[PDB]
């Protein structure tokens, strides 16, 4: 609906804000947390930190509230932040100005505000985040050794881009060879296994957590993996999956390709609205005739996304993506190597033209291109991806 | 010359630039490949248009 | 006035050794060719908008740490002038 503005800043809160605008952006998400009541509760009393966790999900609420509405760039993260030191003492950590908090690892505060959302929703959250993996572990120096895990889950995807990497797509390839070691020569040697992961059921979103943080041992200093990737708009992950669970998935995406045109087309005929004047009305300006088009607009969209919904197979199965293709909504970057005052950005495609995207500047609102940010070389030569938020198509 | 802050291996290659100090000389950034695309990229236009 | 003048003086210290603007890179960073053989990865500091600075545009540098502190120049050569006969 409407559009994203401004979230205010106030000094080493950056990295804070880059991340609440990027869950927002999800569809789905946003409206679970906007429906959030404390009459239904916590879904799980497995937390003795249960009525924490109700509680940010409430200033989750404030701020998206106001971050959508194109009046308020305020959203007010004073007390947000208060509240996450005391969750969880790694926030209550870092010397600073005012409170004690400064810039931290964007990705710990994602893990952290994962679990928040996950104990007061239960189940529903987490299976829109849950990956299946068929694991085969094989020695390499004794590949008869085979051992294999069916059940082996995680909510979360690494992408390795130490070793030989030039692209994020490498790299995906590279973080499913993970490297392990076992003390026990019952599974054949201390030698690295070869560790090789196939995604057997997607989720219906998809976080990508760049690896990249380390002691540089031979600098003696905190370091960052500097080799370059290339995070292409669309991505497409029929390799990785499995044959038999990819057959299905090309079939659903067709589905989803027809209610695509027509969303395209009866956008085009929106444009040429505006184009001419308002003509006989008169003593009107034009622009009262304009705010109302752009109303439709919004509106229209909302409406195309539920179509796909409804078109899916009743097989298709909660906590799964209908498609192996997905669309980049969100890029936190990262710039500077440490992150104890490194400064985060935060790039967020922009609701009513997903063609154009809105780069928040923290509070600075500047309009840059889908394409712009696919030009970026990454490494250090320009700001790259830490966190990667990847949606199903049509959802 | 040695890395600076930490430059990996793989992103330093024959022809490929460096951005270096001016006198503790060492690499920061590895920089794109040659300066002379961006010169020559000023003649470069893109497809015409003629109604045939 | 008064605003432009003193940020002037400070930052330019003289004299100043002229560039050409080869490329931007959005980072407020450009690369130029002085007429070293080496050439400078610099950042862009203060005055000039970047938007209005385009490639092939010729640029003031300081000679301290080599920075965009402006254009004042637009390719100016002697070889211009000499052919300007309006009179």
């Amino acid at each position: 609906a409407q559009l994203p503005v401004g979230f205010k800043n106030m000094g080493n809160t950056c990295y804070l804000n880059a991340t609440l605008q990027a869950l927002y952006r999800v569809n789905d998400l946003r409206d679970m947390i906007l429906n959030y009541n404390p009459s239904q509760g916590v879904s799980n009393s497995g937390a003795q930190d249960e009525e924490i966790h109700k509680q940010i999900v409430i200033e989750m609420k404030r701020c998206f509230e106001n971050l959508q509405n194109k009046s308020f760039k305020s959203v007010l993260p004073i007390v947000l932040l208060n509240t996450l030191r005391k969750c969880y003492p790694q926030f209550a950590e870092r010397d600073s100005q005012g409170g004690f908090y400064k810039q931290q690892d964007a990705e710990e505060l994602f893990t952290q505000l994962f679990h928040s959302m996950s104990i007061v929703f239960g189940d529903k959250f987490s299976e829109d985040f849950r990956i299946q993996f068929k694991t085969t572990i094989k020695d390499t120096a004794n590949d008869n050794d085979i051992t294999v895990k069916e059940n082996e889950s995680d909510s979360k995807l690494q992408c390795h881009i130490s070793g030989t990497t030039n692209f994020m797509r490498n790299g995906l390839l590279e973080g499913l060879n993970e490297k392990i070691e076992k003390r026990s020569d019952l599974t054949g040697a201390n030698s690295i296994y070869s560790v090789e992961k196939k995604i057997s059921r997607l989720p219906k979103f998809l976080t990508v957590q760049y690896v990249r943080f380390f002691w540089k041992r031979s600098t003696n200093k905190k370091s960052k993996i500097l080799r370059k990737v290339v995070f292409p708009f669309q991505l497409d992950v029929a390799d990785m999956l499995t044959p038999e669970y990819a057959a299905e998935k090309v079939k659903v995406r067709d589905e989803l390709r027809k209610v695509e045109k027509e969303k395209n087309e009866k956008e085009r005929e929106i444009k040429r609205r505006k184009f001419d004047p308002s003509s006989s009305e008169n003593v009107m300006t034009p622009r009262e005739q304009y705010e109302t088009q752009v109303a439709l607009n919004e509106s229209e969209k909302d409406q195309w996304l539920e179509e796909y919904k409804k078109h899916f197979p009743p097989n298709l199965e909660k906590g799964e993506n209908p498609s192996c293709v997905y669309n980049l909504i969100g890029v936190i970057t990262h710039q500077g190597a440490n992150s104890e005052s490194g400064h985060y950005q935060a790039f967020i495609r922009d609701e009513l033209d997903e063609n154009k995207w809105y780069k928040f500047n923290d509070d600075k609102v500047s309009v840059v291109e889908k394409e712009k940010i696919e030009s970026l070389a990454g490494g250090g030569e320009s700001d790259s991806a830490l966190i990667l938020m990847y949606k199903g198509f049509g959802l | 010359v040695g890395l600076g802050e930490r430059v990996s291996p793989t992103d330093i290659e024959e022809g490929m630039r460096v951005g270096v100090d001016r006198s503790k000389y060492n690499i920061e950034l590895p920089l794109p490949p040659r300066i002379d695309p961006s010169v020559t990229m000023m003649t470069v236009e893109e497809k015409p248009d003629v109604t045939y | 006035q008064e605003e432009e003048k003193k940020q002037l003086e400070e930052i330019r210290g003289n004299p100043l050794s002229i560039g050409t603007l080869e490329e931007i890179i959005d980072d407020d960073h450009a690369i130029v060719t002085s007429p070293t053989m080496p050439d400078y990865y610099v950042s862009i500091l203060s005055f000039v908008d970047k938007e209005l600075l385009e490639p092939g545009c010729s640029v003031l540098l300081h000679h301290k740490t080599m920075s965009i502190v402006g254009v004042l120049q637009d390719d100016a050569d002697p070889m211009v002038s000499v052919m300007k006969m309006d009179k």
